[PDB]
């Protein structure tokens, strides 16, 4: 059943169709007559299965232009480690990490650029980096130069290897349709070796190398004098001498006294005390066990060798009384269509990055990461952004296959159907549900802002006013926090700092991390994420489940995925197609993220982070103004956009000065997208008849007619521009606001 | 709704057909005791007309925001109570 | 919402009914088809399969039953009244049978003015007598009624009328016979109590009720074990 | 594995909605058959009157605890006034709602035609009379629910957890 | 719609119960002793209800865990009759 | 080492989790489990010596899970004892 089958030869290599523009469509390879040929042209490119009807040739595409982006990867990989090989102070940070402030770019001296080349210490000038990559070296045992170039060069053969790879797999030995829908050998090759196998690797590379260099580095050893990683290879004496336990070998791992082992494969929680980071024990004995139970995992579905579970039983069977006919029907919808399984994984991974971004900043891993503000603010609004923008893919293309692939033959009475049935019940509620959580959270700001305008600060809804505590939230805190005395009796501390209970890291006169109060200001700005979240939710969803059909439109799924609309009759039906939903849903996944991110930088600028000096008092950089200036709309407008953007303001004439000019044009793009955002096509139109004649007037007009950017090509300019305007200005202002109180 | 198959439709019964039931619509008649009816329909039936009820209504309301407004004691709304402190110059000594 | 019109359907009586060992009942016995009140299907020892011995046993078993629940009435309302406050000669129902014994008699409720019995002979011949006389009135018939049926004659005997609709009727039956049968549990309990420890039910309880791992039945596992 | 509990409303397939333990349920049904407000066979202005004591008694207490005089020590009277003044209000758009939706000589309007197919008498609450009526006896039950409200947590002292 | 659509077994109760009450009981001072002594350390319980449990008390963790447990047990129950006569298996 | 009880431990599992495989005691190769667990035949096109159809395949799984087993029991017996 399963076994390797492929096509010889399927497409000749040539550069004939380089030179038809348009040729995977068979529309579009006529030529061009208008303006719209170029952007339909760039528009449909990447679309393989509107070009044609077999998933063979879809599948070979997907494969090979997957290789593309992996080669795409690697190049910048490499660049990355090159360009800290050779433009960077990796080496002097490494000797004082917490004064030489990490640089890896460097501008040349043209037109005054000069003045970008900040000091960052180190006897060197260049551009502040807050992409965490010396951390990232630093706990890879990276000490030399020499290393990151040895790196890079091996990230450009990886990168050329790719694209042999995936010319060879597209051009000379094709596999054929047979070969994709072995989803259970997919499924068991990946888990167990690209994950188990991986970690498996990592683990190794941790425990022979990694350990004793950071070691060594903590101890107080100078970074020249520390023995290169071979040497702790070839002379396990040097090992032994920092944990003792490697000289048995590997005895107690086949005689099960695993226990023998516990100096370098503890659990412990907490920080490093030295570096403000995660001890890399605990990190050598969870890479272990995680390619333990990945590699367990992975030998359950059944193949060539009888033994295993089967998907298609597993869905059919689990079906009860309220669900008709249960998940039977779903198996052969992920092994037909490429749509569905983008939407899950999508998904996935958008919410994965969301949960990575929390737990990086509640458990710092990097040492010496904790202390460089700028890094973790920078980390994390990154990967926020990333993950809500997976998610409204999700829907993006989950629409794309309910429009597209669904067919309702296979699809009588299972799960979806039944859902499609009930579509008007979910969307009512969870309108309500919307209306309900906007009013109870926003109505309480505004009802704030009325008191504290009136003079009756006594009937707000803060700490010192009527409250509002957060019980749940505080008992699940203290819980955590007790866990290493009672439910998790093995562990020395707790998993991170945060929970109530613990104490301080400082390093370097900085704090690292430090319990989180609270409060009623917490309660608000939580049930406000909620609120933006569930919006998010009812807009996606009402773009997936009426993407068919509704009652004003009867046969929405003829007129296709990405269509204006259906004409003014019945009223109007502008934006009545899936598309024009993920349209909105973008705006709402942006208003979401930014007040996320926005609550995240004040609520650390001015509760965790600050300057710890002798005795042990603490100084924050806002001074504990959250609890009490965060419940009024007025306050967030004074004490965090008025008071912290003074820096981004001011940054005319140093090495900062180019955040304040990216900050006055990112409001200018945002600006530039609402004449998009708010006009029509017609207008633009007649414009461009009239200045078509002035062109004909002079015997200059062009051959290929001019028009009107589409109503589509009109929303998607709009919202692009608006996004990259709002994102660039958020990005202005926090960078340079955290390198200058940094 | 004839119901005698899976014939829905059927033009001797419109109203099934149109789906026009009363879910829970109960027609028992005896719901209180009579003595608690003959006092509620003695007292409260006096405001059963419409036109009157309106402008006993308006006149009512009228009248009870008006000398509720007109005759609070200072020592509950602050707008009564008035200034109690000495007053603020202004910028350039404006007053 | 809709008219149910369902007019008599018990659960208690049919061939669906719950029986005594639940899903693992199984075979039960053929003449254990129902029709009567408390039918779980329990005659492993095959005790009732002549119709006549089936009719004597549940007579017999109701007429137990009913001496059964007014026995626990009797011997648990006493011990309450005390600790509510009402003194009483001896408050645990198996030492006031020889308070008649002691020269001060029998009191209500500890009132020296009721009762106040000294005489034995007498009031235990009177009693004999009077209630042999009422248990040939139940038996063939008598002033308050002529026997209807051996185990529910009625009558006179349910002034207040409950056993008019049959739907109710049958539901008081087995609610009767359910009450009943827990009561004779109660007696053999309360029996075999005042047996192995001595004491009355509200101190049972409350040892029971402190510490209940250390006071409970095996504390007195090793208290008869010959030699 | 065929047996099935949702099912077709009425059991029409083609009538918009569904027939669930939510909305069928012989609890849940009989609740709602029990509401004065499903009461087709009462009087309205009887319907009325219970309804308006129902929910004058409710709006006494977020009025009282929560307001601008709460702090005060005529928190209860104020609350009471603010109750009183709401259910006044609520009074007059049943008044208007009314005049706005029946005339003198239309029948009724609800529906005359059970689950089961039953015919019956279409409720008298869907007519200018009946709405006039009821609307009487709503405001007159809300006061009086109001009243009785507030005489207990004020008048007489009957301790409340909050109060 | 069918009247009993949660078919009632009503001997499911008392499946569950034991059926929960056999493994909690098990371990030292751990399950359903927890739950049961802070049913009996109400408080000042001679009149009516002693304030609620602090945030920092064992009894709302010991609670959770019992209720869901017991409720876990009880679906399971459930399922296991009433599916075992359909079919499923 | 060969006494130990680790070593009687280890070697009773993996014993255990081979005899279960190749009589009927669990699931196999040539022997698929039901929803009921109720152990239905299935052909695989895997010829072994075997009379009784246990394959190279079931003698590396049961391997497998007798040495999964083995090693958490050794671990809770020393934790706990
Ligand atoms: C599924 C397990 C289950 C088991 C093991 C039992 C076991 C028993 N039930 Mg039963 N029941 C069970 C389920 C149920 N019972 C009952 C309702 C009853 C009743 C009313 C009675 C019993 C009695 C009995 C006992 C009869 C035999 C005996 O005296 O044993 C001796 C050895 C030990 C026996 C202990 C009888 C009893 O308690 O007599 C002492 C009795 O009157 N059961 C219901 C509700 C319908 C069940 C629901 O699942
Ligand atoms: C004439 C006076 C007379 C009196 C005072 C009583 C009073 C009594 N009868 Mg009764 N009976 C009497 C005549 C008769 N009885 C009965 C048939 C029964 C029965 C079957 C039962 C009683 C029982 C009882 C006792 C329980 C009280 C009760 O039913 O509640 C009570 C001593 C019940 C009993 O003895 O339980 C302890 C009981 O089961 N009587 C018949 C036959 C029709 C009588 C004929 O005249
Ligand atoms: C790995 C993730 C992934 C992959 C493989 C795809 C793949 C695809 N997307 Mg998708 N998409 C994704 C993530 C992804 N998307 C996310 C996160 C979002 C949220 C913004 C979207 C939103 C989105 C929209 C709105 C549309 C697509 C469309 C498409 C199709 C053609 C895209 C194109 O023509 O490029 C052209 C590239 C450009 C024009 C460059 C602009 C910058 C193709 C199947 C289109 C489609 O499916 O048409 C039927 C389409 O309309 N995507
Ligand atoms: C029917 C049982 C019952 C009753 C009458 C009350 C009654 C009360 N509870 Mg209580 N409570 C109960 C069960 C009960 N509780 C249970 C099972 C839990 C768990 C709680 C948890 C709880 C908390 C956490 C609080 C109350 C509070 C209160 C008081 C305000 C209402 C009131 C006296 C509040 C109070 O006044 O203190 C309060 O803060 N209760
Ligand atoms: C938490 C307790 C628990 C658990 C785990 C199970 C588990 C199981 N029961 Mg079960 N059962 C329970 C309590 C429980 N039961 C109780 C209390 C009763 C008495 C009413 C029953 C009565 C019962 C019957 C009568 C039958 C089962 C059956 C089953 C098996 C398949 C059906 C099922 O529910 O899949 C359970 C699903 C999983 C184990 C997968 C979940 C993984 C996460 C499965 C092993 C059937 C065999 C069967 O015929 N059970
Ligand atoms: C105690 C359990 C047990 C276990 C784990 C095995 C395991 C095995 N037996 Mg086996 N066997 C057993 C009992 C067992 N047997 C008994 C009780 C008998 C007597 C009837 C046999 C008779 C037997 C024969 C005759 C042969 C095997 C063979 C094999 C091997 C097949 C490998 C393969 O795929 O060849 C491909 C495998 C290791 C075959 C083999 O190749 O052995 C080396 C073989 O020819 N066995
Ligand atoms: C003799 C049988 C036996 C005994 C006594 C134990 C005993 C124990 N096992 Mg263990 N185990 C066994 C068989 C056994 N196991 C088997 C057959 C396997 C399958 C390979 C496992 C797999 C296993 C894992 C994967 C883990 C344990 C853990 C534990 C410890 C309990 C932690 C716990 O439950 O927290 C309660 C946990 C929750 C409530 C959640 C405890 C010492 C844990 C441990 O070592 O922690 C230190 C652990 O992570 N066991
Ligand atoms: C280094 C990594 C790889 C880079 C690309 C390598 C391409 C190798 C050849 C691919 C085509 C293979 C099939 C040949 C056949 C083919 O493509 O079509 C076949 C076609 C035949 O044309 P003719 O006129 O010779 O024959 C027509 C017939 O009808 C009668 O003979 O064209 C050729 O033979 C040209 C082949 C080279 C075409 C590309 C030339 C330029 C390539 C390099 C460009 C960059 C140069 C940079 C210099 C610094
Ligand atoms: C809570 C509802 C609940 O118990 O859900 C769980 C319930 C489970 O139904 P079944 O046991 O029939 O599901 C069997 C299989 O479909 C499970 O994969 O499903 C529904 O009620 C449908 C979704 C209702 C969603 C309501 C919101
Ligand atoms: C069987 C049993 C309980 C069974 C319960 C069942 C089936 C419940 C079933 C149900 O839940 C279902 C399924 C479904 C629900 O919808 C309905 C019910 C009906 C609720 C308890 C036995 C319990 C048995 C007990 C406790 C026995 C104790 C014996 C002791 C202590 C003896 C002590 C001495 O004999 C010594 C040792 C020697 C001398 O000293 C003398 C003394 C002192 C007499
Ligand atoms: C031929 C022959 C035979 C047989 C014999 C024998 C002796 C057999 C045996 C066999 C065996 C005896 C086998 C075994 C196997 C085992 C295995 C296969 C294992 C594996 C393991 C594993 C897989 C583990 C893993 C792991 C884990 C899970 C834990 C941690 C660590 C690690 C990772 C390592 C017969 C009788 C038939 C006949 C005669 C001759």
């Amino acid at each position: 059943e399963v076994k390797i089958m492929v096509e010889k030869d399927p497409v000749k290599t040539s550069f004939e169709k380089w030179a038809k523009p348009g040729h995977f469509s068979r529309t579009l390879a006529k030529g061009p007559n208008t303006t719209t040929w170029i952007w339909n042209l760039h528009a449909d490119a990447h679309d393989f299965d509107s070009h044609t009807n077999d998933l063979e040739e879809i599948s070979r595409k997907v494969f090979s232009a997957h290789f593309g982006q992996l080669a795409v990867i690697f190049i910048w990989l490499s660049g990355m480690y090159f360009h800290g090989a050779r433009f960077s102070n990796y080496e002097a940070w490494l000797s004082d990490p917490t004064h030489i402030k990490p640089s890896a770019q460097v501008v040349w001296p043209i037109v005054g650029q000069k003045i970008l080349n900040g000091d960052v210490g180190g006897g060197f000038q260049g551009i502040q980096i807050t992409s965490g990559f010396f951390q990232l070296w630093r706990a890879s045992g990276i000490t030399s130069e020499l290393q990151l170039y040895t790196t890079a060069i091996g990230g450009l053969i990886f990168a050329a290897l790719m694209l042999f790879a995936g010319w060879f797999h597209y051009h000379k030995a094709a596999p054929k349709l047979a070969w994709f829908q072995n989803v259970e050998s997919m499924l068991n090759h990946h888990l167990a070796g690209l994950l188990g196998l991986g970690s498996l690797a990592w683990a190794g590379h941790q425990v022979h190398v990694s350990l004793p260099i950071n070691r060594l580095l903590d101890a107080g050893v100078d970074p020249k004098e520390i023995p290169l990683p071979h040497e702790f290879i070839l002379n396990r004496d040097l090992l032994a001498q920092l944990y003792p336990s490697f000289s048995k070998g590997l005895t107690p791992f086949f005689t099960l006294n695993w226990s023998e082992y516990s100096d370098f494969l503890t659990f412990r929680g907490g920080l490093n005390p030295v570096t403000g980071g995660l001890w890399l024990t605990d990190t050598a004995h969870h890479h272990l066990a995680i390619a333990v139970l990945f590699l367990v995992a992975g030998h359950m579905y059944r193949t060539n060798f009888g033994i295993g579970h089967s998907m298609k039983e597993i869905l059919e069977a689990h079906k009860g009384p309220f669900t008709g006919e249960g998940h039977k029907g779903l198996y052969e919808i992920l092994t037909t269509s490429w749509h569905a399984q983008l939407a899950i994984n999508l998904a996935m991974l958008g919410s994965l990055t969301i949960i990575v971004a929390h737990h990086m900043y509640a458990m710092p891993p990097y040492p010496y990461l904790a202390t460089d503000y700028a890094t973790q603010l920078s980390l994390f609004t990154h990967h926020m952004w990333i993950g809500g923008f997976l998610v409204v893919g999700a829907a993006a293309h989950a629409a794309i296959f309910m429009v597209r692939d669904y067919d309702p033959t296979t699809q009588y009475n299972n799960l979806l159907d039944r859902v499609l049935r009930h579509r008007d019940a979910i969307i009512s509620h969870l309108n309500w549900v919307c209306i309900f959580l906007g009013f109870h959270s926003f109505g309480l700001y505004i009802h704030n802002d009325t008191m504290s305008a009136l003079g009756r600060p006594q009937d707000m809804f803060s700490d010192t006013a009527i409250q509002l505590q957060p019980v749940f939230a505080q008992w699940i805190q203290n819980t955590h926090a007790l866990a290493p005395s009672l439910t998790a009796p093995n562990a020395t501390a707790s998993t991170s700092l945060t929970w109530g209970g613990g104490d301080l890291v400082a390093v370097g006169g900085k704090v690292a991390l430090l319990p989180i109060p609270l409060g009623t200001a917490d309660f608000l700005v939580h049930h406000i994420h909620a609120f933006t979240i569930h919006v998010t939710v009812l807009i996606l969803l009402k773009g997936v489940l009426f993407a068919r059909s509704s009652r004003l439109i009867p046969d929405k799924a003829n007129l296709g995925f990405r269509f204006p609309c259906d004409g003014p009759g019945r009223g109007g039906t502008c934006q009545v197609s899936a598309w024009d939903h993920v349209f909105l849903g973008l705006f709402w996944m942006y208003n979401a993220i930014s007040v996320v991110i926005f609550h995240f930088s004040w609520k650390m600028q001015s509760d965790v982070w600050g300057s710890i000096s002798d005795q042990g008092v603490v100084t924050h950089i806002t001074g504990g103004n959250f609890a009490q200036s965060s419940i009024t709309i007025n306050g967030w407008l004074r004490d965090f956009l008025w008071a912290q953007a003074s820096q981004v303001i001011q940054s005319y004439g140093s090495s900062l000065s180019a955040y304040g000019l990216l900050f006055l044009g990112a409001h200018f793009v945002w600006a530039f997208s609402l004449m998009f955002l708010f006009s029509g096509r017609g207008y633009w139109q007649e414009l461009i008849e009239s200045i078509v004649w002035a062109h004909n007037k002079l015997k200059v007009a062009p051959a290929i007619q001019p028009r009107a950017l589409s109503i589509v090509q009109g929303r998607a300019v709009g919202v692009a521009h608006y996004l990259l305007g709002g994102i660039a200005t958020t990005w202005a202002f926090f960078l340079a606001r955290i390198i200058s109180v940094g | 709704k004839y119901g005698e198959k899976s014939v829905y439709f059927d033009l001797g019964e419109i109203d099934n057909t149109t789906g026009n039931w009363d879910l829970y619509g109960n027609d028992d008649p005896n719901r209180y005791n009579g003595f608690q009816n003959k006092f509620f329909e003695t007292f409260a039936g006096a405001f059963t007309k419409r036109g009157l009820l309106l402008k006993f209504l308006v006149l009512g309301g009228a009248t009870t925001i008006g000398y509720l407004g007109s005759t609070s004691s200072p020592d509950l709304l602050a707008i009564k109570n008035g200034p109690k402190q000495v007053p603020v110059m202004g910028p350039r000594g404006r007053k | 919402r809709r008219t149910v019109k369902s007019t008599s359907d018990s659960i208690w009586y049919g061939a669906d009914r719950p029986k005594y060992l639940g899903p693992f009942s199984g075979e039960t016995p053929s003449y254990l088809t129902g029709e009567f009140a408390g039918d779980y299907g329990w005659d492993t020892a095959g005790l009732s399969s002549d119709p006549e011995t089936f009719a004597r046993n549940r007579e017999l078993e109701v007429i137990h039953a009913r001496w059964a629940m007014l026995g626990a009435l009797g011997c648990l309302t006493p011990e309450l009244l005390a600790k509510s406050g009402v003194k009483f000669g001896e408050a645990v129902w198996f030492k006031a049978g020889a308070q008649i014994f002691s020269e001060g008699g029998l009191d209500y409720l500890g009132n020296p003015s009721l009762v106040h019995a000294q005489s034995i002979l007498a009031i235990w011949a009177s009693q004999v007598v009077l209630m042999g006389a009422v248990e040939g009135y139940r038996v063939a018939g008598g002033p308050l009624g002529e026997i209807t049926d051996p185990i529910y004659p009625g009558g006179s005997f349910d002034p207040l009328g409950l056993a008019d609709d049959p739907d109710t009727f049958a539901e008081l039956k087995v609610k009767e016979i359910k009450n009943g049968r827990l009561a004779m549990f109660s007696m053999f309990g309360f029996f075999v109590q005042a047996i192995v420890t001595g004491k009355g039910p509200l101190e049972n309880l409350n040892d029971h009720l402190a510490d209940p791992v250390a006071n409970n039945a095996w504390a007195y596992a090793t208290n008869f074990v010959p030699g | 594995e065929k047996y099935q509990v949702i099912e077709p409303l009425n059991g029409d397939p083609f009538i918009g909605g569904f027939e669930t333990p939510v909305t069928s349920s012989p609890l849940i049904a009989w609740y709602l058959s029990n509401l004065p407000a499903y009461r087709t066979a009462v009087a309205p202005l009887l319907r009325g009157v219970e309804i308006g004591l129902a929910h004058g008694y409710l709006l006494v207490g977020p009025f009282v605890l929560t307001g601008p005089l709460r702090n005060s020590a005529v928190r209860g009277e104020a609350g009471s006034l603010a109750a009183a003044g709401l259910v006044t209000i609520l009074t007059m758009c049943l008044t208007i709602y009314g005049i706005a939706s029946f005339k003198e000589g239309e029948p009724s309007k609800a529906p005359s035609l059970t689950l089961t197919g039953r015919q019956k008498d279409a409720d008298k609450l869907q007519t200018a009379e009946g709405w006039a009526s009821f609307t009487g006896g709503w405001f007159f039950g809300g006061l009086s629910g109001v009243a009785w409200a507030y005489i207990l947590l004020y008048v007489l002292n009957l301790p409340y957890p909050v109060k | 719609f069918n009247r009993d659509w949660l078919r009632k077994d009503l001997s499911v109760i008392g499946f569950g119960l034991i059926g929960w009450l056999a493994p909690s009981s098990l371990p030292v001072i751990n399950g359903n002793s927890l739950t049961g002594l802070f049913l009996g350390s109400i408080g000042p319980e001679l009149a009516h209800f002693p304030t609620g449990p602090a945030l920092t008390s064992p009894f709302w963790l010991w609670m959770v865990t019992w209720h869901v447990g017991l409720f876990i047990v009880l679906t399971l129950g459930q399922i296991g009759f009433k599916g075992r006569q359909d079919g499923y298996w | 080492y060969i006494g130990s009880s680790t070593n009687l431990i280890m070697v009773a599992s993996t014993t255990l989790m081979l005899f279960a495989g190749r009589f009927g005691l669990a699931p196999s190769a040539n022997r698929k489990s039901t929803a009921g667990l109720k152990l239905v035949d299935r052909d695989s096109g895997l010829q072994t010596g075997d009379p009784a159809g246990f394959t190279a395949t079931d003698t590396l799984a049961c391997g497998a899970l007798g040495h999964v087993i083995g090693v958490g029991i050794v671990l809770g017996l020393k934790a706990t004892a």
